[PDB]
C-alpha cells in the first residue's frame, strides 16, 4: 500500500498569513498527464470536502487564495491569505492505486446534499450492523458507491468501493473479509456490512460518491453514521 | 530503422494516456473513442499500470463484452497485447 | 504528452519494414509473423506504398482468409487501418 | 513507369582492370531499408542470368569481383578485375512499383530448376500463338512466373507475371489485352497467348520465375521462344 505522511500535524497561523501543508507518498503518484494526489478538507462534524483535485485544480467554488503544487511523491498545499473559514483539518489522499489511502491529517488553527445515510446505532459487540446510504434513483445505477470509515480523533480510512449498477465490489484489504458492500438499484439503496463488531469498529462511516465517469474523486458525501459498539 | 520496444513503449503510452483522459476529462469524448477502439481492435480492456481506472472504463461500457466482471480484468491487459502485436503474436 | 501523428507514422514504417522482410528474406520468421498478426488484427492486407511485395503476401495467405484477389489490395490498405487506429476509428 | 537510363551504351576494357556501369531511375526506386534495384548479365543466345540483387548482395555463385552500389535513383555495377568471360550486355532492372523496367542495356567488350519452353515459331500477321514454359526442380502451384519480350537487338521488355496458384495475374498495361498469361498446376506449365500479331511482335520471348516468398527477382530463365511474324 501507498503510504501518505502529511507535515505539520497542526497548525496555527493568524489571520494574515501563509499556510503550508505538507504530504509525502511512499512512491510516486504521478502518471506522465495526471496525479492523483487531492486535498480534502474537513470541519468537525461534517464529512470531508474536495479542495483541490489532481495536484493543482481548484474545485468549482474554492477560492483561488487556495493553491496546490507538487509532483511525483511530494505535494503542498497553501493557503494565503488565511481567513476564519479556513480553520479545520486538512487530509491529502491519491487515487493512484487500490487501496485508496489518506494523509495522517494536519490540523489548521486562527491564532442541497445527495447520499441520505442511517441515523446512529449502538451495538452489542460480535455482532452485525448493515449501514445505509440512499440516493435519488436515477442517479443511483451508474454511481460508484466508496465507504470511509473515521475513528474518533484518528484519521480516515478507504473501506471499499461498489458499483450501484451490478454490485461489483472492490475492498481495501484490510476490511475484504469484514465489510460486505451490497447495492440494490430497487430500493436505490447502498449498504455496508460489518460483522464480529469490536470496540474499534466504534467510528463515524461516510458514504461518498464519484463524478459520471468514475472520476476516483470523492464529491458527494453524506452526513457519516455514527456506529458505536458497546456492551 | 524503427526499433521494436521504443514504438511498442510509445503506443503504450498512447493508450494509457486516452485511457486516464477518458475517466478524468468528460470533455475529450475523442478519448472515449480511441479507448474503446484499442479495447475491441486488440480484444483487451484497460491496463495493469491503471487497474484503478480500468475498473470505471469497464462499467463505463467502453470495454469490448463478454467479461464486465473486475475478476477478469487482470487477464485482459492492453499493454501485453500491444506487446503481442509488435512481437507476432 | 505523445504526438498521435508521429506514433502513427512510426507504426506505419514498423509495418512497412516487416511487410518488406517478409517476402524480401525468405525465413524471416517473425517478420512474417508480425506482418499477420498486424492482418488478422487490424483487418487488411498489405499497403499502397508497396503494392508489388503486398501481391506477394496476398498469396503466400499471410492475409486474412476469404479476401484473397489482386483486385481488392486497393481498398485493404493497413496504413489507412494505423491511420484509423489511433484517431479512433 | 520509372525509366531506367544505363551509361555508357557500350564499354571495351582491357583484363585488369575497372570496368564500371551506371544506371539512374525516373523516381526513387529505394526504400529506407531496401532498393530495388537489380543487375542482370545476358551473353548473345542464352537468357539474363542475375548477379547482384538488392543494389549490392552478389547472388550465390557469382563472383566477388563483381560489386554493387548505389541508392535513390543513381547505382553503379563494377567488375573488377575483369576477365575475358565477362563479355556481355549488362541490364539495370527495378522491382519496386509494377511495371518492372529494365534499364536501356550496355555491353562490355573485352581488350536442379530448370524451365523448358516450346520451340520456335512462324506465323501470319493476325494470328495467335501460345508459348508454354514447363518448370520442374521446385514448387510450381506455389509460384509466381514472369515473362519477358526481347526484341532483335533491342532490350528487355515485362509483360506481366502470374500466380500459378490460383492463375491471378499482373500485367505491363502496354502488353494488358494482347498477351494472355494463364497457369496448368496439373502440367507445372506456364503459358502465355499472343493475339493480333505484327511484325512488331516479332522477339524472343522468356520465362523467369521468383524464389519460395514470390521476392520479385527473375531466379531461373527459360532458353526462350523465337517468334517471328512474317507474310
Amino acid at each position: 500500500d501507498i503510504v501518505l505522511t502529511q507535515s505539520p500535524a497542526s497548525l496555527s497561523v493568524s489571520l494574515g498569513q501563509r499556510a503550508t501543508i505538507s504530504c509525502r507518498a511512499s512512491k510516486s503518484v504521478s502518471t506522465s498527464i495526471y496525479s492523483y494526489m487531492h486535498w480534502y478538507q474537513q470541519k468537525p462534524g461534517q464529512p470531508p470536502k474536495l479542495l483541490i483535485k489532481y495536484a493543482s485544480y481548484l474545485e468549482s467554488g474554492v477560492p483561488a487564495r487556495f493553491s496546490g503544487s507538487g509532483s511525483g511523491t511530494d505535494f503542498t498545499l497553501n493557503i494565503h491569505p488565511v481567513e476564519e473559514e479556513d480553520a479545520a483539518t486538512y487530509y491529502c489522499e491519491h487515487s493512484r492505486e487500490f487501496p485508496f489511502t489518506f494523509g495522517t491529517g494536519t490540523k489548521l488553527e486562527i491564532k442541497q446534499v445527495q447520499l441520505q445515510q442511517s441515523g446512529p446505532e449502538l451495538v452489542k459487540p460480535g455482532a452485525s450492523v448493515k449501514i445505509s446510504c440512499k440516493a435519488s434513483g436515477y442517479t443511483f445505477s451508474s454511481s460508484w458507491m466508496n465507504w470511509v470509515k473515521q475513528r474518533p480523533g484518528k484519521g480516515l480510512e478507504w473501506i471499499g468501493r461498489i458499483y450501484s449498477g451490478d454490485g461489483d465490489a472492490i475492498y481495501n484489504g484490510k476490511f475484504k473479509g469484514k465489510a460486505t458492500l451490497t447495492a440494490d438499484k430497487s430500493s436505490s439503496t447502498a449498504y455496508m456490512q460489518l460483522s464480529s463488531l469490536t470496540s474499534e469498529d466504534s467510528a463515524v462511516y461516510f458514504c461518498a460518491r464519484e463524478g459520471k465517469t468514475g472520476d476516483l474523486l470523492l464529491r458527494s458525501w453524506g452526513q457519516g453514521s455514527a456506529l458505536t459498539v458497546s456492551s | 530503422f524503427v526499433n521494436k520496444d521504443q514504438i511498442a513503449k510509445d503506443v503504450k503510452q498512447f493508450y494509457d494516456q486516452a485511457l486516464q483522459q477518458a475517466v478524468v476529462d468528460d470533455d475529450a469524448n475523442n478519448a472515449k473513442a480511441v479507448v474503446k477502439t484499442f479495447h475491441e481492435t486488440l480484444d483487451c480492456c484497460g491496463s495493469s499500470t491503471l487497474t484503478a481506472l480500468t475498473t470505471s472504463v469497464l462499467k463505463n461500457n467502453l470495454c469490448p463484452s463478454g467479461s464486465n466482471i473486475i475478476s477478469n480484468l487482470f487477464k485482459e491487459d492492453c499493454h501485453q497485447k500491444i506487446d503481442d502485436l509488435f512481437s507476432g503474436k
